[PDB]
């Protein structure tokens, strides 16, 4: 999902 | 040119670049593509090349005048260079990308840019059924890399691929292509994440 | 080398570079193809490649001189980075253009520009039948990326290729090759659009 | 917008930028791989050519700010060269990494950075064996090419290789997949060398 | 290092770059060839590959310099960025060359400037034959791109290639190697044409 | 990162480049090769591909600093951009260098640099005999483009290539590896020629 | 420290500075003078000499900010030079006028300035008059050089001259002085002139 | 503000300043006077005070601009030093002037400028019998420094000087004040040399 | 010089001037002055001239030094305009006054500041009585012009002016000569206003 | 006019310029006076108008050269503004010095420089008694206002003042004219502190 996602993993 | 040359002068040389957008300052690209061929298949690294042109469009308030002050000038050309562009990329190629055409875009007066970057695409695709009557089915997803869909929200204008120019010759011939928004959302987080589908479905002429 | 590098520190250095045609200043380019050699054909992906000289012509106000100011100097050449040049481009390549030559143009008093980039071209061409007397007639299309008729103006000076240089040991022979202004309308829009189709007939040698 | 103009002025514009960490001030990279496809073997050879994304995250001070003072911006997106990045190569490479992404990363106002370079690697690896049940193991380490340990420490936040992205329909499957802080010590070098060993078990299927 | 970096600096950061030669100030150039290697042969392309390094010299008023004024520096070396240099093509390739060498000059205070890159070809060369005892004929021609002869006027120092470095355990043995200058004439203009034809006979083993 | 910012300012943005050595200021490069596969031979060419680490050392007088002066920094970590570097190239390559690390150096407080860079080579070499428990042996020659031994001394610390690197499931094995330091003198001239021959012996698995 | 850098920076390094007011953008301009000594009386020149600090108060959007962006600063002192200042000019002087005091103007966030010169003026003045116990009565109009009642405004806060610091020694005592808004129209015109008459009444002792 | 910080950046920032007039583009200066005051005399000097008004008036093509491309902005003030000033000189002063205005001019849309300059003039007179009823004259010629008439020609619009600001407390009354364009022509040469000869007739009130 | 000038461009070319001190940064100036000459008095006008030496000193974090990072350097002397400096104004000056001295100041590495400007004042003084036994006081204030006691402090260091080198045959004997902090507060306002009074007590000699 | 183009080039634009001496690198400084009249005595103020050419001279490592470098060049003028000058002050001027010729000075290849300004100075001198056949003796101290002795030596060529050049119609003939170094020491501090005493004896002709 989201920190697989380069558009979402800075919140990881 | 001496209006042209004062208009690109006051909308790029007065002010820092444009720095992308944000939550608070959103746009909306629509992508189209038109595809010209399927140039290549290799079935021992499920590897497919495409070659289209991709229809970038978007609209900035900083690149916006009054055609008055500028002799009615309502559009112009310019190195995409000059401008901001979005981080569209295809996210299951398998090399770079390779730019067929010139990096020039279409300013209009009420900010509005369209630019059509030419590409050859290699991708992840198993050809497994290509040299059949029924052919096999391609997709690769298309997006920003770094920016959410409420930063950067995506559309097509029409969800099927343009195949007016679609090489008569081609080794492969195109049975559906189409281009669609799909949205995603993740358990932790409000905002959307937005891609554009190219799904294609092809055999062996 | 004085008169010389005040003529082009005055005409390069003194005000914006040139902006482009637009609709109330729009320009003719004239285009014309030296074949060189078809240097292969790729039956597998319907590719075939071209090495040629493109021959570009074209006129700017901007770039006139009186000799009499610069030691009657009524010509000279320079880096075509330093001037505005056409985006003239295939519209049926598979790869990004590849260059040969130097990027130096020609440019005389009377605002006159000439430049003639070598280059290798792989485009689309379904080379079935080469093999053959009869051989295989193969067509692409060059124009301007995002200027129209009005602004860009194409035109060739004959419609019959220049074959004089075509390497006589290639393997394939040119049965005739043909260069040809096409005028194109479409619906979204009023502007003519203009390309020249570059037609070659070919065989195996 | 407008308070991200000041940001990024006030960042970038001010001071030298950031010359990289020091044994005084050190630096810890935080590194994952989403491994996405095995594209190619070469058993005449010995490469195997993978398609990952390398997440990459570190922190710098300089890169820190009050959100209240720039309108609540708590994260923006820059190009990669607008800031210091890390020198994390591949150290059995046959062939230099392409990047496959646009070079754009995202800072936070604690001064984090992530980047997340999408890249083709080819690399040395014995593939025999690939066509059995039992499939093969390859590896390859990836770290800084110039700092030691006391500049530049590694670390994942997991020892598995993030597989949910794995091209479904590859040519090759994965059998595991891991990702391991591995530190060195050499006999020439009183300094500590970490790396990070992708460790990839693969078959045909 | 004191007086070098007075001359460097004197030499190129004072003046503007020479625009090059003119009729009005016409400069010789001198070419040779020294042959290391004929590493391909492509019968289905008709393509031949060499490694050589092409030697060039021409000569400078404006980078003379009196030795006495510098330390007794008699000669230097620099990038060839820093200078101009000729715009020498061959006229034949179907690629881009690939430069194998560092891209440095020797400069001279009489102002001779000497430049030898050493260069990877690809050429139009039918290679049928090549596998007899006979062996096969191929040749290039090198010259200006933009110059004729009353502005670049080119010369060999001898006629005969250098065998000296060739490849010893090379696929291809050289039967004959020549670098001959040819003038042509046209009957519209009184300027001569020059190029230098390189023209090599080889044979497999 | 204050003290290294000002050593950097202070080291590089006071003074122009070094211009490179002279015979009044001649230097001394030490060279060693880790040898890290033989990914590749071609017995159609003759050409044979070789993956190593090619260290590089030497030092200058002006990239010297007091520690004490400078927060105790002993050296540090700087772009090859910011610094000479030795033109130090294979004088038997066939293709274009391909570089596989970052180009970064390690400059120490005394002067000295080194600098490290990855390399995948093609070079000249016949594989004839490579199948067999002999083997083949293979050279290739490492020297500077343009300084003579009185300008560029090259020198190495061992005869011996490092193979503790050498990747243990290459296709080849390396049955000996050596580097070592040659002198030629040309008759028309004192001056000495120095380079450091490669030499490999190597057969199949 | 650095708020105020920054807060400054912003203000002033980003645009071009204020052209000044306009019809369309037209400024109020408070005069008030705090008189501190006639110090010379020249009955041969009828010229008479004044020390004052003369109050000038305006506003521009322009140099507005929002304390909470910088660190809650409401208010600083700059010089003169960094700001647009009004063009404020006795029409009756007889020398330039002598600056007394540093040329430092405050700002505060709502985008007020505040700029208080100290001023020696000789102006036209017949003193023949002053010996006795009437006195005499001068008179010096103060405005703008260049802008109209459109553009600037002028205003006082009293009519009643600041005499609270006169000095209590002077050879000249003052009976009254008054600040008044004198407004001027022309027949051929809409727009008034404006301007302050400042009158002193003083005799010997 | 946004329309006239353009203009003046277009008109000022975009070319060499104005170089002033040649034979080939000639220039028109009107010059009038208002006299405010003759402050003192001089009878052991030969010397007399004045104090005026000096209007100018010129037109120039570089400084004209269309209105409805600059929001209907039809006129502005700037400093005058950027813009070119007419060398405007007395040909008798005995002292430098004293500026006592703000240095700004008037600039209209069709190029016209507009300069009030106040100053106070010593310059040469006899002032015997002006303390007769007959009252003296004393004249001061005005004019270029360096050009002729063929560069600059010097205009009245009326031969009267102003004198509705004349100071009423004087301690000398006015009896004539005249303004008079000259042109003198000479033997040696064809350019006429033109001044402006300011006459007054005065006396002691 | 290499060391001081390594530290001049470190604390002054580096970061912007220091925009003066504030409420949150505030700063001490101590002022003393010896006392050189009463030149002139004026009973006519009840001006009095005096030459002095003000000595001022204040400190700055921003700029101390750490003396072992630039060669043991503890202190330099550099022009006034280098650094910000105090707008300390004598209250009552009847004319601008004249510096006498090098504007040069001594910085001290904990960051201490030490000018001491020669000056002559004219200033309000009713020299009445100065022709007696008993002679005459006159007293003159100094402070900042735009600063309060809450963004600059001022203090002496002694009470008593130095008189050690008073002009021995000076016109006037000084009696006494103090200088005094005074505090003044207004009924509005928390904050303090401070000055330093200087009062002389002199007769003719 | 071309080696001392470059000269000064080298010169001055290449390293900041010198910051002044320390006391690790000290700087003597040889000062003269040529007396060329006392043209003012003020009895009321007790004030003394001398006028002098005051010859100055110091050497800078910094600005030697090797003439046979320079075509020979052995010394040159230039503006004063181009160099470092010292900071030699009159101790007790009652006005600022006037400056009565050009600012240049003579660079000597040795790194001598020859500075002679032309003054002005009115400094404190008791005229009592010059009307007498004895007459009067003053004096003033020059010297620097911010170096110590071991920064600026100050030294003489001669304790005779030169009045070879006294106006022989001056109002007062001079007696004698001495220049004689001073060294004081103060009790705190082991570095001296230097002058030149001017003691001028002269009266009335």
């Amino acid at each position: 999902g989201c920190c697989s996602d380069p558009r979402c993993a800075w919140r990881c | 040119q001496a209006n042209l040359m004062r208009l690109k002068s006051d909308l790029f040389n007065r002010s820092p670049m444009y720095p992308g957008p944000t939550k608070d300052d959103p746009l909306t690209v629509t992508l189209g593509f038109t595809l010209q061929d399927i140039v290549k298949v290799d079935s021992s690294t499920n590897e497919v090349d495409l070659v289209y042109y991709e229809q970038q469009r978007w609209k900035l308030n900083s690149l916006m005048w009054d055609p008055n002050e500028y002799g009615n000038i309502t559009d112009f050309r310019t190195s995409a260079a000059d401008i901001w562009t979005p981080d569209i990329t295809a996210y299951s190629s398998t090399r770079p990308v390779q730019v067929l055409s010139p990096q020039i875009a279409v300013v209009t007066h009420d900010g509005s840019v369209m630019f059509i970057p030419a590409q050859r695409l290699s991708f992840m695709c198993d050809p497994t059924g290509v040299d059949s009557e029924e052919g096999v089915t391609c997709a690769v997803k298309f997006g920003s890399w770094v920016y959410s869909g409420f930063e950067i929200d995506l559309k097509t204008d029409t969800d099927q691929v343009d195949l007016s120019s679609y090489y008569a010759s081609s080794k492969y011939e195109i049975l559906s292509a189409t281009q669609t928004r799909q949205v995603q959302h993740y358990s932790c987080c409000p905002e959307p994440y937005i891609d554009v589908n190219l799904v294609v479905k092809f055999r062996e002429r």
